[PDB]
Formats: structure tokens, C-alpha cells, sequence
């Protein structure tokens, strides 16, 4: 066969010791989830590190500590107008109870009458989209050390029957030693086996949610494949100007590759960006295995890239705690409070 | 021709 008896018995015991490590993951996730801080005042505000539609996230320090934080910052009114209520308890509670080196970790969550507050870990090494962006591509060891660090995460993150769907390079901060951390948990949810509500971003949604299926945890696996493509192309599979044009293309299906791509890459991405669930990878009976398994990773020790002593392929600058030369300049908004509480009963959990 | 820039969720299509 492919492995000789040494390879196929440290492999089989390998994958054993994944499943230990998954189900002692799982009693701690659901012990924080059963059972688990701050306030305005106590922050001074640096700067607007990014912002959207779904809310926007600053810079702040903290005032007894002297620690830097980014504080994700959500308008109450603008969550019920968007119909993002859910969407946002969910985001709140499933970081309090994750624990992973490659998850945001959160420090702090409020609310007062008009916003609600998240805390976390600032990284100061900026968005993965930012340095693709300025480099054009990634070589492919380079792509591929980040690629496992999400593949990682995602088999961390379905065991627990947790869905991301929000992958883009966009939503990957580097942090000081060169690795990623996901940010933005907006769109993740629990869920057990099919979920319905249309979210995501254009350039990275599987074909079953644009065609409006009660779709499942493999859309995370379409969007790595979106993400690799991306990291080693410089731009994704299905690109246009507007996304009604996106949609179509994602739905047609036929992904054309850049001629620098290896085989073993392009053998990889056909086998993500597969239309048809019953052949798309990470949705078999052999599992996430069918991917870490891949002649594209054949060079990458799982282990390893789980207890970070792969050296990073890129280390950004850090020019102090609370520098922020690694994130774009955005026009500041001010923090508005009302004197009136807005939304009480629909934020009551939070 | 395709988006460059940060490209926003979407809650709806
Ligand atoms: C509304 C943009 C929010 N961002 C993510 C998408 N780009 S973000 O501003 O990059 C950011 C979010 C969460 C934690 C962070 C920790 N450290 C620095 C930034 C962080």
C-alpha cells in the first residue's frame, strides 16, 4: 500500500490520540458552555482597527492593567434591524467557551443602553488579507502553513458541532509569532446537522446556500478551499465584480487554476470546491483525514503546527504593545450612549 | 475583473 507497517501504525495511533484529544475538548467546551465582566469606562479608545455592517472593533487599553485589547463594539438597535439578535448571542457565548491557539480569546463582554461590548485579545500582526494583499500570493509552503492551522480549528471546532462560516483571510489576524488567530465569530452556531439561514460572504459561500438548502458543516470545508485558492492564486476561484455575478459562477462550478499550481494542489481544491456532498472532502466517512491525509500536506507535521514550533514562514514587525502600523487607517465614529436603554428584553442573555 | 478590496458579509441574498 501507499504506507508501509511503521507509517500506517504511527498514523492509526495518531488519529486515536485526536480522538482523545477531541472528546476531553468537548467535556471542557460543554462545562464552559453550562456554566460561564467589564466596563466602558474602565478603556481608553486608540483606535478603529476595522469596521462593518455587523459592527466594528477598536484598539483600547485598558486603564488599571495598561493592557491592549480589541474591543468589538455592536450598536443594539442596528443588531435587531439586521435580525443579527441570535446571530450575536451566539457569537458572545461560544467564544466564552472555546479554548483553541488558533481562537480569538475573549477577556471581557458588557452592554450598556446602547451597545454591547466584546474584549479580546489584540494582535497586533494585522489581517492575513492585508499582507496577501501587498505580497500578491503565497508560495505554497507558506499557503499551506496557514492552511493547517484552519484545518486545525475547523476539526477543533465541528467536533464540538460548532459551523464558522465566515472564513476569509479577511477574519485571520497573525500574531506575533507568525501564526493565525480567527477573529469574528458573527455567523457561528451550534449545530447539529443542517442549519438554513442565508450568511456569509459572497466569494466564499458553498453552492448549497446560495441555492437555498438546509445546508451543514461542509460549507467550512468549500470556503478552505476557497481560502487556499486565494493564499496561492491571489485571488479566489469565483471573482467578479458584483456578487449576483459571484453566485453564478460559484454555482456553474468549474474552477479554472493559475499554471503555477502543482498537481497536488490542484488535486486537493478540486476535492474542496466539490459541488456534489457525497465526494466533497471533509464530508466523508473518513473525515477531516481525507484532508490532513492529502499528498498536499504530506510535508506538514500536525503536531507540530498545533504546538507552534513550525517556524513561522513570516513574523510581522512589532514595534510595541499598543502599535498599530499593521492595520488601515478607518474613519473614527464615536461611542454613543444613550441615556435611555434601547432593547433591553431582546439582550436580556447577553 | 473581481472585488479587491475587504469585502463585507452578506445576511441575506
Ligand atoms: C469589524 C472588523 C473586526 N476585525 C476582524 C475582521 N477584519 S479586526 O478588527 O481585525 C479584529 C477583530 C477581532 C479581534 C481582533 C484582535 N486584534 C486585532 C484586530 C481584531
Amino acid at each position: 500500500g501507499h504506507m508501509g507497517n511503521a507509517a500506517a501504525a504511527k498514523k492509526g495511533s495518531e488519529q486515536e490520540s485526536v480522538k482523545e484529544f477531541l472528546a476531553k475538548a468537548k467535556e471542557e467546551f460543554l462545562k464552559k458552555w453550562e456554566s460561564p465582566t467589564a466596563q466602558l469606562d474602565h478603556f481608553d479608545r486608540i483606535k478603529t482597527l476595522g469596521t462593518g455592517s455587523f459592527g466594528r472593533v477598536m484598539l483600547v487599553k485598558h486603564k488599571e492593567t495598561g493592557n491592549h485589547y480589541a474591543m468589538k463594539i455592536l450598536d443594539k438597535q442596528k443588531v435587531v434591524k439586521l435580525k443579527q439578535i441570535e446571530h450575536t448571542l451566539n457569537e458572545k457565548r461560544i467564544l466564552q467557551a472555546v479554548n483553541f491557539p488558533f481562537l480569538v480569546k475573549l477577556e471581557f463582554s458588557f452592554k450598556d443602553n446602547s451597545n454591547l461590548y466584546m474584549v479580546m485579545e489584540y494582535v497586533p500582526g494585522g489581517e492575513m488579507f492585508s499582507h496577501l494583499r501587498r505580497i500578491g500570493r503565497f508560495s505554497e509552503p507558506h499557503a499551506r502553513f496557514y492552511a493547517a492551522q484552519i484545518v486545525l480549528t475547523f476539526e477543533y471546532l465541528h467536533s464540538l458541532d460548532l459551523i464558522y462560516r465566515d472564513l476569509k483571510p479577511e477574519n485571520l489576524l497573525i500574531d506575533q509569532q507568525g501564526y493565525i488567530q480567527v477573529t469574528d465569530f458573527g455567523f457561528a452556531k451550534r449545530v447539529k446537522g443542517r442549519t438554513w439561514t442565508l450568511c456569509g460572504t459572497p466569494e466564499y459561500l458553498a453552492p448549497e446556500i446560495i441555492l437555498s438548502k438546509g445546508y451543514n458543516k461542509a460549507v467550512d470545508w468549500w470556503a478552505l478551499g476557497v481560502l487556499i485558492y486565494e493564499m496561492a492564486a491571489g485571488y479566489p476561484p469565483f471573482f467578479a465584480d458584483q456578487p449576483i455575478q459571484i453566485y453564478e459562477k460559484i454555482v456553474s462550478g468549474k474552477v479554472r487554476f493559475p499554471s503555477h499550481f502543482s498537481s497536488d494542489l490542484k488535486d486537493l481544491l478540486r476535492n474542496l470546491l466539490q459541488v456534489d456532498l457525497t465526494k466533497r472532502f471533509g464530508n466523508l466517512k473518513n473525515g477531516v483525514n481525507d484532508i490532513k491525509n492529502h499528498k498536499w500536506f504530506a510535508t506538514t507535521d500536525w503536531i507540530a503546527i498545533y504546538q507552534r514550533k513550525v517556524e513561522a514562514p513570516f513574523i510581522p514587525k512589532f514595534k510595541g504593545p499598543g502599535d498599530t502600523s499593521n492595520f488601515d487607517d478607518y474613519e473614527e465614529e464615536e461611542i454613543r450612549v444613550s441615556i435611555n436603554e434601547k432593547c433591553g428584553k431582546e439582550f436580556t442573555e447577553f | 475583473a473581481g472585488r479587491t478590496g475587504r469585502r463585507q458579509a452578506i445576511h441575506d441574498i
